[PDB]
RNA sequence: GCCUGGUGUCUUGGGU
DNA sequence: GGATTACACCCAAGACACCAGGCACGAGA
DNA sequence: TCTCGTGCCTGGTGTCTTTAATCC
């Protein structure tokens, strides 16, 4: 057995193409001779060819865009073989964690699984809105709190037994979503429970003013600032930002520039 | 305020003033070193006025400094590099 | 110091045997094989 | 140990141009922070010009520690020292 | 905040275990090796100090302070007072105390006498003349470091303090 | 344990205090500041010797900032406990847990499980003590103990003692 | 004055030992062991505890408080942790050295091949210089091609009698060629780190100095990695590119990178290893620690970002014109200056400066309030930021700050002795002035400023030539100090009429110029 | 939010030509929400700090990607003065 | 030049600097020994004592 | 009723 | 047969991950 | 009402072969 380098998510198409290979060859005068061949998704990058000779290991992947051409096979030994084919959880009321939907990330209780064995039931602390903003995603959800029945009765319901309420088709027991995830999108080895986990389980600023009196008499301005008896007010018609004693300004007001009676 | 002003200054022999300009006037920073082993290591609560090395033990011999932060910088760059710069406020020969 | 450094590279920026800049630069990385 | 006699001090009694800038400022500094000034302020206010006018009447209170090469050194008092 | 003649203390390769302070083996860590060296750098020899010399120093230092605040003009409460705030005046009334209850020779005629009979490590010959012993049984069982050094008069070391002994 | 040591403290001075009477000023400053503190590194400081006559050296003038510096080198009397040491004490208090006994500064506990068996609490004599036939521990009462491990807390150090040898209590 | 009082006694720097940081010492400045890669706890907001933002290792936000100093993110400095690796790997910058330390030593017990019994070699312990020493010994044990079990009756020397081999450098990787006992056939294997580790250990401290290593500050295994410190916050920190979206450092994507890599290899030697798997994956921890420190190593490719890239590592952060060095500590950007464009000005005294109204009342000096100015002073405090001549902040002895534009109730304040009051730049003020490109000395000199209207800065025509400055459009650069102290050294060391007279040719570099020049003939 | 004044602004979110404008006022008001009231956080563009003038026109549409799409030209005058260069 | 070479080298070889050039003190932010930092500035204890009793410390 | 944060890395075109 | 060296400062305008797999929603039968 | 197809969002992971002088 050789192990090959090839382009990295394309082991299972060369395992393939070596079939056809193989069996487009049969019996001709130049067969492949390979007689197997098998990818470890382990093994990142690497097919594995079973043969006699090391020629046959060219052949068989001759002309393939997917393996690199540097002359990187490897010979493995006979006390590795097994290993190559080594094929490798969840038991109900054990915890598990949620790879996939608002609830990715979430740690869950296996209440138990379907009879063909894909889907488990899993008991999970809701992230609900009670139809708050009705006319989802992970990025966006609510955050966990256990159902409270009597808030969606106040505020949105259909009660199923003891303590079971089913509320926008999703099942909630005792506070608790029940609800089926495939087995394959969720995590059983190596859970880490977390911190969280473990707890739980001036009245004329800005206003148009014009000037009554001194050089600046019939200008236009705003009132930039109003510390005190000193204004600044940005006039308009040159680019400047003067200081402006109180007793010169008009101030805008519903009828005409009004005095300091505004 | 580049290379070339700084050779101005030790030049005119403006030794004072190229410490201020390098330092109050921009980027100037307070560590704590441990006198031990000299490492910026020191673990300082004011507040509650205790500090610490926990490397060397030591709650009583321990000195400020004045440098600026973009030379702390280099220090914490040149650790993350295994390199240890231990900076001692006294001679020995 | 500084003042002779500043001294001779002033002149230099504003300047059939070698002259001039190429010169000056053999003499300070003391080349083996001048030109 | 370091410290260099009275009798035997060697360095050149004139100050120079670097220790002069030094002990203006010197003075100067500790003048706006409410030092005992030693001298009759009169219309000059600034703080230089007050430690220039100690100092032209010989009468600022520092040392000079002049640092040699070997770190031994010699102490001039500024009242000593012949100022140009 | 406050530092001594003794500086750098920097680190070295092979570490101690004699540096854990341990009367019986004579280690006083590092501020008080047997050599130290006094602010000019000249060597000295490690001030340990009896009861009795303590006794008359902390009391003279007091009293020619105290007349020097008076410009120049017996109890302990009385000597106590010459500190400065009540933290200050905590400590040193209780040390005067506990001497005043506990030092042996209380004058100077008696303590000259004992400091010529003592004047061989320094804290030794220091801790001979703190702990009150009646016979050699004594002296090395509470001090177990006199057992190996073979050079008695011990007795009439002993013999002397209790006769210059007053009653009580 | 009584020691003579030789020590120095950096004193920062302000430059309005630059006056006639400034080493006077730092004399008072220094014993202010230094007697009755106590450090893990020398113990209690009890006073210092030749107060008025300290030699305060000259200041040095930091650079950017216009204050002095003083290194005032001086001679003080200091008092630090050791362990293994024995020692005379004064009986402070007594209490289910053992006894606490003033040694001039500060307090030394000694724990029950490092007390004989026959020096038993008698709460209903009247002073209260710990009692023998030909033994008696009632406050001043001349006790010998031995130090037994030493505590450093910077600000105050703790010891604790024993009476559980040969010769120790009282006597 | 800026920072909080401390009891700690203040001092400055005497010496600077470099050296090397042990593992030991590795954990023992650490607060927090780093294992996941995930940045986020799930998404959720609070980064997750032993992940590389773990608010143990310091905030870099202004309402989070360090959970280890107290201290708000200005004081606080940031708190190193530390990453366990799997298989101690090199350190890529020691490789060269290392290979010349299996030369010196033997392969098996490691000892110096060669006694002060040889004359020459006798010679050259005695070169004082650590690294001529060592490559003296070097110089001489290289051809020693053997390690002697017996020295050159029967000596032991503490040989172990092997053969040495001629170990070469394959990238990151060290060959060493053993020659079996004319001609037989070699058999060259690879020489790992953890193989060289066990074998650095064992030399000993005799031994250790004779090589110019140091037993208390570079002891020589610790130039092969164990475990990695990880820089705080501070180091990488976080930036945003369009507000509320924020990419990481380049430092930050690389160690999660090590960290991913370093489970891999936990995730090996437990089940299906096949071997050929294991130098892979090794070899791939081996080649993330070398480029997330050095990432120009020659003869192999760069490790690039997704955006096609180079990874910025630790050794070009430092290097070359913008780095640390020549790009924030031999010079930097600093407060309290200005800059516009130059006019002359015949009307003006030689030492004279022109200073545009607008920049006088942008930059300031921080005056102390004395006995003698209190009155006057006042009267700048009443004036405002907006009104010449006034002020911008009056500085309390504790530092805090009261700005003068959002402060109501100016007129009760009430200004104490040694109080700080920043006014307005006014007319004698000593100013550092600058024209670039710095040739020489005079490219700095002191002018006493002269507030103008307009917004050229003003230069009596006398200067022009000593700075090579004309009017066609140079700007010129102004500083202003900030103390007592150096107003005073400006003033008495670099004015304009103390440089009239150059050291350069002994002679002016100023005088009589164009038209005034023209004019007087 | 910015420092400057939002008062120049109109109800659409866009400033309207004709108002004079200094610097830092905010003369395009647009907000980013926070994601998990009080729930949005400014992303408003401020007139550059050295510059004033008049808003002269405001083009407003949309985007290849259909949401709105705005332009704010000023105009300003500037008057020779010291410090400016000329050439033949 | 060769800014990061010369550090490792200076690591493993355990180099001590010595802080006297005008290069080390000024990136570090302290007063170089040059100019008017080539000497220190003592306060004259001596020369107080001939000012009047009344400006006196407390 | 005090505090008060708006990016980086390049590339290109320019000024002396 | 290898890298390292190659003036200084300053202004301003002009830009930003890809592919594959899985899940959810809508439309058609 | 159920099934299939298409679109959008989230998570994980690279690769057909294609400027010149100097010194150590
Ligand atoms: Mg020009
Ligand atoms: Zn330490
Ligand atoms: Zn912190
Ligand atoms: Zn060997």
């Amino acid at each position: 057995i050789w192990g090959v380098k090839v382009r990295l998510g394309k082991e299972k198409d060369v395992v393939r193409q070596i079939l056809k290979k193989k069996l487009a060859r049969e019996g001709t005068k130049n067969p492949l001779e390979i007689y197997s061949a098998f990818q470890r998704d382990s093994f990142k990058g690497h097919v594995y060819i079973e043969a006699r000779k090391a020629e046959a290991i060219n052949d068989a992947l001759k002309g393939n865009v997917n393996v690199f051409s540097n002359n990187s096979k490897f010979l493995v030994g006979i006390v590795e073989y097994k290993d190559l084919l080594r094929p490798v959880k969840l038991t109900r009321g054990s915890y598990v964690r949620v790879k996939n939907g608002k609830f990715k990330g979430d740690l869950a209780q296996v209440d138990e699984v379907l009879e063909n064995g894909l889907e488990a039931r899993l008991k999970l602390v809701p992230r609900l809105d009670y139809g708050k903003d009705l006319s989802y995603t992970s990025k966006f959800r609510p955050a966990q709190r256990l159902f409270s029945e009597a808030e969606a009765r106040v505020h949105e319901i259909r009660r199923d037994r003891d303590g079971f309420v089913t509320y926008g088709g999703e099942e909630y027991y005792e506070g608790f979503l029940y609800k089926t995830f495939r087995l394959q999108n969720l995590i059983v080895n190596s859970i880490n429970p977390t911190l969280n986990e473990l707890s739980l389980f001036d009245p004329t600023l800005n206003k148009t003013v014009k000037i009554r009196q001194g050089g600046y008499k019939g200008k236009i301005g705003i009132v930039k600032e109003a510390n005190g008896d000193r204004f600044r007010v940005e006039l308009h018609n040159p680019n400047k930002t003067i200081p402006i004693p109180c007793s010169f300004l008009l101030i805008e007001s519903t009828h005409g520039w009004v005095p300091y009676e505004d | 305020f580049g290379e070339m002003e700084r050779d101005c200054m030790i030049a005119h022999g403006a030794a004072g003033f190229l410490k201020e300009r390098l330092m109050e006037a921009s980027d100037a920073f307070r560590v704590h070193v441990c006198g031990i082993c000299g490492l910026m290591s020191v673990i300082a609560n004011l507040k509650k006025n205790q500090f610490e090395c926990r490397s060397c033990k030591n709650k009583t011999n321990i000195y400020q400094l004045h440098i600026p932060y973009a030379a702390k910088l280099l220090f914490q760059e040149l650790m993350a590099m295994n390199i240890a710069p231990r900076l001692y406020t006294e001679r020995s020969g | 110091g500084v003042i002779a450094a500043q001294s001779i590279g002033e002149p230099a920026t504003q300047m059939n045997v070698t002259l001039g800049v190429p010169r000056l630069k053999e003499i300070l990385n003391v080349a083996k094989n001048i030109k | 140990e370091l410290a260099i006699l009275k009798e035997e001090r060697t360095t050149t009694p004139y100050l120079t141009k670097y220790e002069r800038a030094r002990i203006l400022g010197t003075r100067a500094l500790q003048i706006s922070m409410n030092a005992p000034v030693l001298v009759d302020i009169e219309g000059e206010t600034d703080p230089l010009q007050i430690a220039m006018k100690e100092l032209s009447q010989r009468k600022i209170p520092l040392v000079i520690r002049r640092y040699l090469p070997d770190g031994s050194y010699e102490d001039w008092g500024c009242d000593e020292l012949i100022v140009d | 905040v406050s530092t001594s003649t003794v500086g750098a203390r920097r680190r070295r390769a092979k570490q101690q275990v004699d540096d854990e302070e341990n009367a019986t083996l004579l280690r006083l860590g590092p501020e008080f090796a047997l050599k130290q060296y006094d602010h000019d750098g000249n060597e000295h020899d490690l001030i340990a100090l009896s009861l009795s010399e303590s006794r008359l120093l902390i009391r003279e230092a007091l009293k020619a302070r105290s007349r020097a605040r008076n410009g120049g003009v017996i109890d302990d409460d009385e000597l106590a007072k010459v500190t400065s705030g009540a933290v200050a005046n905590g400590v040193v009334k209780k040390t005067l105390d506990y001497l005043n209850t506990f030092a042996r020779f209380k004058d100077e005629e008696t303590c000259t006498a004992v400091d010529q009979l003592l004047h061989l490590h320094p804290f030794e010959i220091a801790q001979l003349s703190s702990l009150g012993c009646e016979d050699v049984d004594e002296a090395i069982t509470l001090i177990p470091s006199l057992a190996a050094k073979k050079e008695v008069n011990l007795q009439r070391i002993l013999d002397e303090l209790n006769r210059l002994e007053d009653p009580y | 344990m009584f020691f003579l040591k030789d020590l120095s403290l950096i004193l920062t001075l302000h430059p309005s205090y630059f006056g006639p009477q400034m080493n006077q000023y730092l004399r008072e400053k220094l014993l202010t500041d230094v007697e009755g503190t106590c450090t893990g590194q020398f113990g209690y400081i009890v006073t210092v010797l030749d107060g008025m006559n300290i030699d305060v050296g000259k200041g040095r003038i930091i650079p950017g900032s216009g204050s002095a510096e003083f290194e005032v080198k001086y001679r003080a009397v200091v008092w630090k406990p050791f362990k293994g040491e024995v020692v005379d004490a004064i009986v402070s208090n007594v209490s289910p847990i053992g006894f606490f006994a003033d040694v001039g500064p500060l307090n030394v506990f000694v724990s029950t499980r490092l007390i004989p068996d026959n020096l038993v609490y008698n709460p209903s004599n009247s002073p209260p003590a710990y009692m023998s036939n030909d033994e008696l521990i009632t406050k001043g009462s001349k006790v010998r103990l031995k130090v037994v491990g030493t505590r450093t807390d910077v600000n105050e150090i703790y010891a604790i003692g024993s009476i559980k040898e040969d010769f120790l209590g009282a006597i | 004055s800026q920072f909080p009082y401390s009891s700690a006694p203040l001092r400055s720097v005497k010496e600077v030992q470099f050296g090397l940081l042990s593992p030991e010492e590795i954990r023992a400045i650490s607060v927090v062991k780093i294992e996941y890669p995930e940045i986020m706890d799930e998404s959720r907001q609070r980064p997750r505890e032993g992940g590389l933002n773990d608010p143990k290792l310091g905030s870099i936000d202004r309402n989070f408080k360090c959970q280890t100093c107290g201290e708000g993110m200005a004081e606080c400095p940031g708190h190193f942790g530390h990453m366990e690796l799997a298989k101690p790997v090199f350190h890529i910058g020691f490789i060269p050295k290392i290979k010349k330390v299996c030369e010196c030593i033997c392969m098996n017990c490691g000892k110096l091949l060669l006694d002060e019994t040889n004359p020459t070699m006798a010679q050259a312990i005695r070169i004082r210089d650590p690294k001529k020493r060592f490559n003296a010994v070097w110089q001489l044990c290289k051809t020693k091609m053997v390690c002697e079990a017996d020295a050159p009756k029967v000596v032991s020397r503490g040989g172990c009698g092997n053969t040495q081999p001629v170990v070469r450098k394959d990238g990151m990787k060290l060959w060493g060629t053993w020659k079996k006992s004319r001609d037989a056939q070699p058999e060259r294997k690879l020489l790992t780190p953890g193989e060289i580790l066990n074998v650095f250990k064992h030399i000993s401290p005799e031994d250790c100095f004779r090589l110019g290593f140091n037993e208390d500050y570079a002891r020589p295994e610790w130039m092969i990695i164990t475990v990695l410190p990880v820089p705080p916050p501070q180091v990488r920190p976080s930036i945003a590119m369009d507000e509320t979206t924020q990419g990481q450092d380049d430092l930050t994507h690389k160690l999660s990178d090590i960290l991913k890599a370093n489970i891999n290899v936990q995730k090996l030697e437990m089940d299906g290893s096949p071997q050929h798997i294991i130098n892979e994956v090794e070899q791939l921890l081996q080649f993330h620690v070398a480029t997330y420190m050095d990432n120009d190593i020659a003869g192999q490719p760069q490790a690039l970002q997704k955006s096609g890239r180079p990874v910025k590592a630790i050794r070009a952060r430092l290097k070359g014109k913008e780095g640390r060095l020549r790009g924030n500590l031999m010079g930097k950007r600093v407060d309290f200056s200005a800059r516009t464009v130059i006019s002359g000005d015949p009307n003006l005294e030689l030492d004279q400066v022109g200073v545009p109204i607008s920049i006088a009342k942008t930059l300031s000096y921080p005056e102390t309030v004395t006995q003698y100015n209190i009155h006057r002073l006042t009267e700048y405090v009443r004036n405002g930021p907006n009104e010449h001549p006034g002020a911008k902040y009056v500085i309390r002895d504790n530092g805090d700050r009261i700005d003068l534009r959002y402060h109501k109730r100016a007129g009760d304040i009430v200004l104490q002795y040694g109080w700080k009051v920043e006014r307005h730049l006014m007319d004698d003020d000593p100013v550092l002035f600058n024209r670039q490109p710095s040739l020489h000395k005079m490219s700095m000199m002191a002018h006493r400023v002269k507030v103008m209207p307009y917004s050229t800065f003003r230069l009596n025509l006398s200067v022009t030539s000593p700075y090579n400055a004309d009017f066609d459009g140079d700007e010129m650069n102004l500083h202003v100090p900030q103390s007592e102290e150096t107003r005073a050294e400006l003033s008495q060391l670099c004015a304009v009429p103390l440089q009239i007279v150059s050291p350069q040719s002994n002679k002016p570099v100023m005088g009589i110029v164009q038209d005034t020049l023209c004019g007087v003939r | 939010l910015k420092h400057g004044t939002y008062e120049k602004l109109d109800e659409d979110g866009l400033i309207a030509p004709g108002v004079r404008v200094s610097g830092d006022d905010i003369i395009i008001g647009k907000t980013t929400p926070i994601p998990p009231y009080h729930t949005k956080r400014d992303a408003s563009t401020p007139l550059r700090s050295t510059e004033n003038g008049i808003v002269d026109q405001v083009l407003l549409t949309t985007n290849q990607e259909g949401l709105k799409f705005v332009k704010v030209r000023m105009r300003t005058t500037k008057v020779p003065q010291i410090g400016d260069k000329f050439a033949s | 030049e060769e800014t990061v070479e010369i550090l490792f080298e200076a690591g493993a070889a355990a180099e001590l600097d010595d802080c006297r050039g005008v290069s080390e003190n000024v990136m570090l932010g302290q007063l170089a020994p040059m100019g008017t930092g080539a000497f220190d500035v003592m306060i004259d204890e001596k020369l107080l004592t001939s000012l009047p009793a009344d400006y006196a410390p407390t």
